[PDB]
RNA sequence: UUCUCCUAAGAAGCUAUUAAAAUCAC
RNA sequence: AAGUGAUUUUAAUAGCUUCUUAGGAUGA
């Protein structure tokens, strides 16, 4: 070959190009050329009537300079990265009348679910400059996309899509990430569409911030991080990443939808956007937890872990303080680390997987409840963040509710989500149907602390000594109500707790 | 399918100009990074033996220089992009280009770094004896 | 008779180019 | 009048190797 296809031709007309307006060696026409090297003979005049369209197709960008940054990165980085993953696909159409042999974007589909159809608008070859205006298209012959019959008819200039692209993202990503991670499927006519909206450069500054350097103006050259992009036209410095490059067999729509059971559409672009996310989503974090990338700090994690932590240490004790488990089973945790260690009960590690450590006796095995239905009847089983279909009759169990949308909950595979705090948890769908054994849990709060010697606060769900008293104690009060903020802060937050038929709460007065 | 004018060797150093701020460092700093310079471009077999000067609307050439087509010397017009001048017009379309014959292998650069003198009409510092 | 070399012919392969069936992808 | 790339098969052609055949000449 020793050709590309990258600034192809389309035109329509016969004859080739003068010495002077001739990009390269095979654009000049073959009348001059005798020797390998072109003569201006003195008769053809050189072309002021034309104008020509440039095949912006097969981008390639496999450099690596001193300053710039990569636009491909490595899936390892793109897995520390997942706070920035927007999909993106594409349906143009083919170029018609006075050209022809390329395409034009025409609908533009985001993971946000946002469409944006533009008119068709490709590079033209002027005798003075290229251009940037309207082209002959018509939608492309097919029973697959029929929905593109009056898609084409109306339509945006371009200019004020870019305004759209931005407004776009600059909403979501504002307050989750610094930078935008594309992730495509084809690879190809997608590039293409980001030459229309992307811009890289060396790593700048926002004017008026003190952040990275994420968007670009044209009209007031400065260059903005996401919160101070008002007004802004281009993208910065993308990155973006291939999913078909991970071993992937054949078309899209059958591979993902081993998984899946709920993404589709008619063809819609921004469907498209959304099975290529879910895809990568699943393929990356769906059947390990990594325990080695850490993650930054966006908001409330130390408190919210802090937190869970704390109810978790609260509940477990209450129950086998309350019904004299003999023993407690224990699914889950990764590594030994006792919730409660002043308890009588054996803690055996009914653990996923052992973990890096093998100095408790952490032992091996998976749940599932056809399987392990009646394998565990003595004591009581804690499933914290467990993924089990069902639990069992006998649990404590703590599972996070996935219909909570938040910065901190993204959004997953096979309508479960993923939970990004401090470390990457994949939890399945939230269905009711794995709680038909259990019930949930009340507010309560019981401590075995001796009361010591300001707003009285009467409520029979604390269980003291002092609160069963006619006066309550500041040796109780202000554990009641941080307790009480713990416990609302992680409801917010989307955990759900379960506990079993049995649990009596009058059950823990006698103790007293 | 259309007529294809690009060899596979020009693929990546024109994609980094079409995603470019600065085209002009962003070309400077590939060739910094010992990139290959830009090939097939348009050559001309000048008589050679003519009217030495800057840029020329005729093909003329001396001993010292060597002439080129215009549309190829420039680096926005080669990459299609958008010209920093005003009323968008590149000067080098329309004319021929008499580098000399010591830097000739790299074409584009040139122009991106001495301009034309409107005193005699030679590229300043290059012959453009106004000592 | 043997050796080398050259000319031509026939064979197989390699890479290079040109044109064609079908497959995979968008 | 005719969109894009990749892998494919064969045919046509060129370059080169080896093998075989024939011819020529050198030397024993
Ligand atoms: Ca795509
Ligand atoms: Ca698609
Ligand atoms: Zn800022
Ligand atoms: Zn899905
Ligand atoms: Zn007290
Ligand atoms: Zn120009
Ligand atoms: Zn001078």
């Amino acid at each position: 070959e020793n050709v590309t296809g990258l600034f192809k031709d389309c035109s329509k007309v016969i004859t080739g190009l003068h010495p002077t307006q001739a990009p390269t060696h095979l654009s000049v026409d073959t009348k001059f050329k005798t020797e390998g090297l072109c003569v201006d003979i003195p008769g053809i005049p050189k072309d002021m009537t034309y104008r020509r369209l440039i095949s912006m197709m097969g981008f390639k960008m496999n450099y690596q300079v001193n300053g710039y940054p990569n636009m491909f990165i490595t899936r390892e980085e793109a897995i520390r990265h997942v706070r920035a993953w927007i999909g993106f696909d594409v349906e143009g159409c083919h170029a018609t009348r006075e050209a022809v042999g390329t395409n034009l974007p025409l609908q533009l589909g985001f993971s946000t679910g946002v469409n944006l159809v533009a008119v068709p608008t490709g590079y033209v070859d002027t005798p003075n400059n290229t251009d940037f205006s309207r082209v002959s298209a018509k939608p492309p012959p097919g029973d697959q996309f029929k929905h593109l019959i009056p898609l084409m008819y109306k339509g945006l200039p371009w200019n004020v899509v870019r305004i759209k692209i931005v407004q776009m993202l600059s909403d979501t990503l504002k307050n989750l990430s610094d930078r935008v991670v594309f992730v495509l499927w084809a690879h190809g006519f997608e590039l293409t569409s980001m030459k229309y909206f992307v811009k890289i450069g060396p790593e700048r500054t926002c004017c008026l911030c003190d952040r990275r350097a994420t968007c670009f103006s044209t009209a007031s050259d400065t260059y903005a991080c996401w919160h101070h992009s008002i007004g802004f036209d281009y993208v910065y410095n993308p990155f973006m990443i291939d999913v078909q490059q991970w071993g992937f067999t054949g078309n899209l729509q059958s591979n993902h939808d081993l998984y899946c059971q709920v993404h589709g559409n008619a063809h819609v672009a921004s469907c498209d956007a959304i099975m290529t996310r879910c895809l990568a989503v699943h393929e990356c974090f769906v059947k390990r937890v990594d325990w080695t990338i850490e993650y930054p700090i966006i908001g409330d994690e130390l408190k919210i872990n802090a937190a869970c932590r704390k109810v978790q240490h609260m509940v477990v004790k209450a129950a086998l303080l309350a019904d004299k488990f003999p023993v407690l089973h224990d699914i889950g945790n990764p590594k030994a680390i006792k919730c409660v260690p002043q308890a009588d009960v054996e803690w055996k590690f009914y653990d996923a997987q052992p973990c890096s450590d093998k100095a408790y006796k952490i032992e091996e095995l998976f749940y599932s409840y056809a399987t392990h239905s009646d394998k565990f009847t003595d004591g009581v089983c804690l499933f914290w963040n467990c993924n089990v279909d069902r639990y069992p009759a006998n649990s404590i169990v703590c599972r996070f509710d996935t219909r909570v949308l938040s910065n901190l909950n993204l959004p997953g595979c096979d309508g479960g989500s993923l939970y990004v705090n401090k470390h990457a948890f994949h939890t399945p769908a939230f269905d009711k149907s794995a709680f038909v054994n259990l019930k949930q849990l009340p507010f309560f709060y019981y401590s075995d602390s001796p009361c010591e010697s300001y707003v009285p606060l009467k409520s029979a769900t604390c269980i003291t000594r002092c609160n069963l008293g006619g006066a309550v104690c500041r040796h109780h009060a202000n554990e009641y109500r941080l307790y009480l903020d713990a416990y609302n802060m992680m409801i917010s937050a989307g955990f759900s707790l379960w506990v079993y038929k049995q649990f009596d709460t009058y059950n823990l007065w006698n103790t007293f | 399918a259309g007529n294809a004018t690009e060899v596979p060797a020009n693929s990546t150093v024109l994609s980094f100009c079409a995603f470019a701020v600065d085209a002009a460092k962003a070309y400077k700093d590939y060739l910094a990074s010992g990139g290959q310079p830009i090939t097939n471009c348009v050559k001309m077999l000048c008589t050679h033996t003519g009217t030495g000067q800057a840029i020329t609307v005729t093909p003329e050439a001396n001993m010292d220089q060597e002439s080129f087509g215009g549309a190829s010397c420039c680096l926005y017009c080669r990459c299609h992009i958008d010209h920093p001048n005003p009323k968008g017009f590149c000067d080098l379309k329309g004319k021929y280009v008499q580098i000399p014959t010591t830097c000739a292998n790299d074409p584009v650069g040139f122009t991106l770094k001495n301009t034309v003198c409107t005193v005699c009409g030679m590229w300043k510092g290059y012959g453009c004896s106004c000592d």
